[PDB]
């Protein structure tokens, strides 16, 4: 049995702009089986309002997710995914450049 | 251009806390228009796309029905694909089906495809005439000669190359001022960089659907694939796509690179510079 | 519109 561990990419769906309401994306991609558990983290604490994309898998197989939630960004702020699979050991968590 | 409609199937065993989990989703190019999860309460199949809502109560109810025939199948599937390895019953299991058919820039039959997967491997595949199978362990042979004695094939090619064109080509019309608009992306570029003689160069494309692009660096004119990074195509959210590529030079040298993005909605392809 | 035939492997 294969095995897939997440690729994980955290980005904004417009460029951000402190004050401007924006939507926070966590791309979760790759991984096998399709069990996960993702939270997106305001400084450090789970956000609430938090929806996920339906499930579904690309050519090789491997799964996708898409979870997302509507935040306003600052410029002292911190903001992160907190990602939790079978192939990982202990929670990733991936912090939102402004540039990526 | 061109457009396909997929299907993908998805069921996961969970010995202990219930029947397994199955969940569906259609996809036309890379619009999602419909879901099924066996674990909500709906029960029901449902839209998830404008433009599919106008199918009437007879659609939704084929569907949900269909779905849930199919949900029961993939669960049995689980216990004889346990049988075929002789894998005992504690452990969790994955089974996934997709298919769909392909059409060209005339809406004209193009490709069909009929995949099958056990625990994220290739097990039974419908080949491209759509009337033999492609068997990857001794397991699928069973399976293959078992569907060969049940004409799966003939019945299978009847449907990728007959009603699911008609459909797509349905959907298409249906959903033109979203199915059929392409959105040119918008491109920027950053800098960022790394080390006193070393910087990134990270050619950025936004907004564009769909979702096949192809970003390139260059060095004088012709391409160097040696410090290039590339991410996956991900979705904005919003309908949209978007990606980036990267690559580091010598500083002062940051003008012989180029970046080439090649997007069906631009009608030149695209060259960036510093 | 899904494939209404049910196959078992």
């Amino acid at each position: 049995m294969i095995q897939r561990t997440p690729k994980i990419q955290v980005y904004s769906r417009h460029p951000a702009e402190n004050g401007k309401s924006n939507f926070l994306n966590c791309y979760v991609s790759g991984f096998h089986p399709s069990d996960i558990e993702v939270d997106l983290l305001k400084n450090g604490e789970r956000i609430e309002k938090v929806e996920h994309s339906d499930l579904s898998f690309s050519k090789d197989w491997s799964f996708y997710l898409l979870y997302y939630t509507e935040f306003t960004p600052t410029e002292k702020d911190e903001y992160a995914c907190r990602v939790n699979h079978v192939t990982l050991s202990q929670p990733k968590i991936v912090k939102w450049d402004r540039d990526m | 251009g061109s457009h396909s409609m997929r299907y993908f199937f998805t069921s996961v065993s969970r010995p202990g806390r219930g029947e397994p989990r199955f969940i569906a989703v259609g996809y036309v190019d890379d619009t999602q228009f419909v879901r099924f999860d066996s674990d909500a309460a709906s029960q029901r199949m449902e839209p998830r796309a404008p433009w599919i809502e106008q199918e009437g109560p007879e659609y939704w109810d084929g569907e949900t029905r269909k779905v849930k025939a199919h949900s029961q199948t993939h669960r049995v599937d689980l216990g004889t694909l346990r049988g075929y390895y002789n894998q005992s019953e504690a452990g969790s299991h994955t089974v996934q089906r997709m298919y769909g058919c392909d059409v060209g820039s005339d809406w004209r039959f193009l490709r069909g495809y009929h995949q099958y997967a056990y625990d994220g491997k290739d097990y039974i595949a419908l080949k491209e005439d759509l009337r033999s199978w492609t068997a990857a362990d001794m397991a699928a042979q069973t399976t293959k000669h078992k569907w060969e004695a049940a004409h799966v094939a003939e019945q299978l090619r009847a449907y990728l190359e007959g009603t699911c064109v008609e459909w797509l080509r349905r959907y298409l019309e249906n959903g033109k001022e979203t199915l059929q608009r392409t959105d040119a992306p918008k491109t920027h570029m950053t800098h960022h960089a790394v080390s006193d003689h070393e910087a990134t160069l990270r050619c950025w494309a936004l907004s564009f659907y769909p979702a096949e692009i192809t970003l390139t660096w260059q060095r004088d004119g012709e391409d160097q694939t040696q410090d290039t990074e590339l991410v996956e195509t991900r979705p904005a959210g919003d309908g949209t796509f978007q990606k980036w590529a990267a690559v580091v030079v010598p500083s002062g040298q940051e003008q012989r690179y180029t970046c080439h993005v090649q997007h069906e909605g631009l009608p030149k392809p695209l060259t960036l510079r510093w | 519109r899904l494939q209404s035939l049910q196959t078992y492997v």
